[PDB]
RNA sequence: UAAAUUAUGGUCAAUUGUUAGUAUUCAUAUUAAUUUUUUUAAAUGUUUUAUCAUUUUAUAAAGGUUUAUUUUUGAAAGAUUUUUUGUAUAAAAUUUUAGGAAUAGUUAAUAAUAAUUUAUAAUUUUGAUUAGAUUGUUUUGUUAAUGCUAUUAGAUGGGUGUGGAAAAAUAAAAAAAA
């Protein structure tokens, strides 16, 4: 069953992250606020203890 | 190798792929590959120059040649 | 103040000379009014503006530029059952009757599909092809028999429409395990240009199915 | 950049604002300086140039005008870059100083191409010939002079570009002294 | 100090794209066909390396090798290249033969230029520089009459005259006083609107004293 | 080939002549590729085989000068252009001799006048 | 005041409120009554509580006891579900007989 | 296909589709069984893998 | 009504087995069978602790009927700390019945936790409610087939209000603080 089967050379000669297509993800403004605040808190987490 | 009562067949193409007559660029790629290709390659040609030792020659060509 | 135009008739502009019938034809009346409204114009097909002229020089040679006399061109009229269905039915009936010319409605899809039939060699030619209501198809026969054997719409009933994918186009090209340039399937692409399955498969696209013919 | 009270300027107002007296200055040299200043920008520098608190119709019209200006400047940037690339190519292939390359002629081109082809470099001779033929049409030190000057005048009319040509930290090329250059070549 | 380019997306499909078992082959081929290379010793050594490594070489490799030998005039290396091409039945190009002729002519090996412009003389459609090489080689030994003869040979062969050929042929006709031949050359030059070089201008001035 | 017969729409589906009659009727109605190609006006293999130059045969006939881009005088055949006509590995030795006059021949003002100079000095 | 704010998520109504406009349909008598008798009942209840506190205390004690000593006071997920009769259908009929139907709205 | 499935339309034919949906189903959606070309990359890196 | 323009000055074809894929047998397959085997008899030891106690140990079955859900931060993971602050509760959408009709601890508003209030409220012929059947379930089977057909992941308002969370009367074992 398909013992000898090959694929294009584009697959093996593509660069990294060439295939990613630009799609605009949409989310609610409440989601925007929630995620922005969460990311800001995570950035501001103080180092030393476990970070 | 074969077993009893199984009537094995023959596979004509290695894989299912588009023929090279269907495009000008596939045709050119096949023509270039054929010109870069041998027609009958023997134990003396370049691809076997890595069998530099008689023991390498014998072990490659005697058994496990399928491998 | 400003009043908006609702229907295609109002948008395209229509005198509505007749008393109350809103759907009256008006094509002829407008044609002769425009004609007497003029003789530097020839009876070759007209185009409303220059940049609309064909790209091919020989076709540009047949086409002429006329300001507003490029409209209402045509001699024949339009003779449920969507235009492709009716086109297939009329051509089949005329071919079985062994006629020469078949007057068939001229829409974007019908006209492109007739052009594709001409390209593949199933119709000898056309008459009044630049008409936007109906055009005549000059059918071709060879030794008493008709070139077209069967012609049928994709929507075998008049209702249900389909959307062919590129996999469908390749399916058609390799139908029944053969390479199939014999029977021609026509599809209208997302660019409103009508192609056969050979070109659709070559271009890796599909479209809305129109009909099959051979 | 954009300011709460910035506004577009007409011709009389531009002349009144830039009303200065001068007797001698090389238009070509100053234009080259201003164009190098423009070319040494990021696309961001064109961003906040529409004065706010301005009606939406005039705002959109100013947007078209400024986008046209930016596109013309970018086209001239590409043309100038290609012209300089061809200048370097000719100078490298022939060996002549790149300064005197701009005053050569077809006889000199013929002789140099003949020398290259004699030395066995047909592709290199073709490169030299193509570069010279392509450059005799685009190499005039003032090639699109009127277009360039009208573009600069349009920048002046916009009224939001007066401050983008100064206040740059430069270094003295010879003494290597870092300072702030306040001269305004655009002015 | 690295392969000029080596990786995905730089090599022809029909070879299988980039096979990492032949990176040395690809680098060697790029160095062989390096157009900016100007070291003829490097060219000979690279040809020997390719010979050992068994990479097929076309006429363009030999053309680059010969092109690298003209500025220093390693005419002997150029003749050895031609001998190897004769041995392997690899037909040289017009430009490669012209490079060999240029090396020999600038080296003053008029005998070798004469010999080379006899193996490819009738078969290959030689060109203006190939004929200029014979002109220069003959004028080197002082065969100005034979330089005029090779000028007529070029005329018969049909490859047109170029300003360098005009200058050299005019010099030959100036030293060996051929008023009619120089009249022919001047009329042809005026017809073809060539830029007259300083050497040709001096030859025509010297001849105008006679005629 | 493959054949399938439905007889459930007949009065007597058990009759013996029905299958043979149907097969022979279908074979009568079947047309050959040679006949189809002759009737359409084209070769038979172009309707069966996947060779890439067959794409040209499904399009209609168009003038060569109309398809290929025009020249300086207007429509010209693509075969009258030397570059179109000649392989690329031949235009380095003798092509250069031929076209030297094309690039490096002209009047004295054409050959000695530098065009690479200021063109607004007088108005400035 | 007819378009909400795409970035802030504000509705048509909030956009109009922030602009200081008023897009309100002419109300009928019953609608105006709905919007008017909100204050009268509040004032009546507050006055009752201020005027006679013995009865108010009695009623408040009744409410508080009826709630505190009541089943399903956990505020768990089952109690927090908005539409109990439809979210929990298998309970109705054979386990719970409070609701004789499983549908009371558009859902 | 629903929640987890990447399939976006039926394999061969579907009901009529409009606008971007028709454009995608006809041309732009991933067709992974294609034997001539693999799915197509974004604009700046399709050109350099065309061959 | 365009009227048959004389370069016929270039003929010498096709085939070399190289592939852009649902393919159709009304009787072969497909099931209970011609080939169906193999075992299975309950009565039961989780653990550590300061000891008549306290700490750790949250989805067994049958029945009843099943919306289409769930990140208790709250316990643990877990650390230079500290909260039972580390946003878990929401929505969209897809069901069946040969004899087809009414449904309701009811809809929205609310200064109303815990509604003495206000309204021309809400569900339904675009098929509701009840009753009957009834876990869902592109996984099964079959076919040339967008057809037909088949199914066991779960869940669980009165048994302690304990617990971070009821999932708590049974545990092929996921090793449970040396």
């Amino acid at each position: 069953f398909r013992g000898a089967d090959t694929y294009s050379v584009k697959y093996c000669e593509q660069g990294r992250y060439e295939y990613q297509r630009y799609l605009m993800i949409n989310r609610f403004p409440s989601e925007y606020k929630k995620h922005f605040l969460s990311f800001l808190s995570n950035i501001r987490m103080s180092s030393g203890s476990a970070t | 190798a074969r077993k009893h009562g199984l009537f094995y067949g023959k596979m004509r193409f290695a894989e299912q792929k588009i023929t090279f007559y269907s495009d000008r660029f596939l045709f050119r790629d096949l023509v270039n590959r054929r010109e870069a290709s041998y027609a009958n390659v023997w134990e003396m040609d370049d691809p076997y120059r890595f069998l530099q030792t008689e023991q390498d020659y014998e072990d490659y060509w005697g058994d496990n040649y399928d491998v | 103040g400003h009043r908006l135009l609702h229907g295609k008739r109002e948008r395209e502009g229509s005198l509505f000379a007749v008393a109350n019938d809103v759907k009256r034809d008006e094509r002829l009346l407008r044609q002769q009014l425009n004609a007497l409204l003029e003789t530097p114009l020839v009876d070759l097909p007209g185009v409303e503006r220059r940049r609309d002229l064909p790209a091919d020089p020989i076709t540009r040679l047949f086409f002429q530029h006329k300001g507003d006399h490029a409209l209402y061109y045509g001699t024949y009229d339009k003779p449920l059952y969507t235009p492709i269905y009716d086109f297939c039915h009329r051509i089949r009936e005329a071919t079985e009757q062994r006629k020469r010319f078949v007057v068939v409605p001229s829409t974007i899809e019908t006209r492109g599909c007739a052009r594709v039939m001409h390209d593949h060699g199933l119709v000898a030619g056309f008459r009044d092809f630049h008409n936007d209501r109906a055009f005549a198809v000059e059918l071709k026969y060879f030794q008493g028999d008709s070139t077209i054997n069967v012609i049928e719409p994709c929507s075998y009933d008049g209702r249900t429409e389909f959307e062919w994918s590129p996999k469908m186009m390749r399916r058609l090209l390799n139908t029944h395990g053969i390479h199939n340039r014999l029977v021609v399937y026509i599809c209208r692409t997302a660019d409103n240009r009508i192609i056969d399955h050979i070109h659709a498969v070559k271009e890796n696209i599909g479209g809305r199915g129109l009909m099959m013919v051979h | 950049h954009a300011t709460y009270g910035a506004v577009p300027l007409t011709h009389s107002q531009v002349t009144s604002v830039y009303a200065t007296d001068g007797g001698k200055v090389d238009e070509l040299g100053l234009l080259e300086l201003v164009e190098e200043r423009i070319f040494s920008w990021k696309l961001n520098k064109w961003e906040m140039r529409i004065p706010p608190n301005l009606p939406n119709d005039q705002k959109e019209l100013i947007r078209q005008e400024q986008e046209n200006l930016k596109q013309i400047l970018s086209g001239w940037r590409k043309c100038f870059g290609a012209l300089n690339a061809d200048i370097l190519q000719i100078s490298s292939l022939t060996g002549v100083p790149k300064e005197v390359v701009r005053e050569k002629n077809r006889t000199w081109l013929q002789e140099e191409v003949a020398k290259l082809r004699w030395m066995g470099e047909v592709n290199k001779a073709a490169l030299l010939r193509d570069a010279f033929m392509r450059l005799e049409a685009f190499g005039s030190r003032d090639f699109m002079f009127m277009e360039r000057l009208c573009c600069i005048y349009g920048l002046a009319r916009q009224g939001t570009f007066d401050e983008a040509f100064t206040n740059y930290i430069t270094e003295d090329p010879v003494t290597n002294d870092i300072f702030v250059d306040e001269r305004n070549p655009f002015k | 100090m690295h392969p000029r380019l080596s990786g995905q997306g730089v090599f022809p499909r029909y070879g299988g794209g980039w096979m990492h078992q032949f990176g040395h082959v690809y680098a060697l081929q790029q160095e062989l066909l390096n157009a900016e290379a100007n070291n003829w010793f490097r060219a000979m050594e690279l040809w020997h390396t390719a010979r050992h490594e068994g990479v097929a070489m076309n006429v363009s490799h030999y053309t680059n090798i010969l092109r690298q030998c003209v500025p220093p005039t390693a005419w002997e290396a150029s003749l050895m290249v031609l001998k190897q091409m004769r041995r392997e039945n690899i037909r040289p190009d017009v430009v490669g033969v012209g490079c060999a002729l240029a090396a020999c002519a600038d080296a003053n090996r008029s005998e070798e230029v004469e010999k080379v412009f006899s193996c490819f003389s009738g078969k290959l459609k030689l060109d203006s520089i190939c004929y200029l090489a014979l002109i220069k080689a003959k004028m080197s030994r002082g065969g100005y009459a034979e330089a005029l003869a090779v000028g007529r040979e070029q005329d018969a062969d049909g490859v047109p005259f170029l300003p360098h050929t005009y200058t050299h042929l005019l010099e030959a006709a100036e030293v060996a006083d051929d008023g009619e031949m120089a009249l022919e050359l001047a009329r042809r030059m005026s017809s073809e609107q060539w830029p007259v070089s300083d050497r040709g201008r001096e030859a025509l001035k010297k001849l105008s004293t006679r005629h | 080939a493959g054949c399938r017969i439905n007889l459930k729409a007949t009065n007597n589906p058990k009759s013996p002549t029905h299958t043979v009659e149907g097969v022979f009727e279908a074979v009568k109605a079947l047309r050959s590729v040679s006949e189809i190609a002759a009737s359409r006006g084209k070769v038979p293999h172009s309707l069966i085989y996947n060779i890439y130059p067959y794409l040209e045969e499904i399009r209609r006939r168009k003038g060569m000068m109309a398809m290929h881009p025009p020249g300086k005088d207007g429509l010209l055949m693509p075969d009258r252009v030397v570059d179109n006509r000649l392989p690329d590995h031949l235009k380095k030795g003798y092509y250069d001799d031929v076209y030297w006059k094309d690039f490096f021949a002209g009047s004295d003002e054409h050959l000695n006048e530098p065009r690479m100079g200021l063109r607004g000095d007088e108005m400035r | 005041g007819l378009n909400g704010c795409v970035e802030t998520g504000r509705s048509r109504s909030e956009v109009a409120r922030d602009l200081g406009l008023s897009y309100t349909r002419p109300l009928h008598e019953n609608e105006k009554k709905q919007l008017s008798h909100q204050a009268v009942y509040y004032e009546r209840l507050a006055k009752f509580k201020m005027e006679q506190p013995e009865a108010a205390r009695a009623m408040e004690r009744e409410r508080f006891v009826r709630k505190f000593s009541g089943m399903f006071v956990k505020m768990d997920i089952r109690s927090g579900a908005p539409d109990f009769p439809s979210t929990y259908r298998r309970l109705l009929g054979t386990k719970v007989v409070r609701w004789a139907s499983k549908r009371h709205g558009p859902n | 296909g629903g929640p987890g499935s990447p399939v976006r339309g039926p394999g061969y034919y579907a009901p009529p589709m409009e606008g971007e949906h028709q454009r995608g189903y006809t041309a732009e959606w991933r067709d992974l069984r294609n034997p001539m070309r693999p799915p197509e990359f974004p604009t700046p890196w399709e050109r350099k893998y065309r061959q």
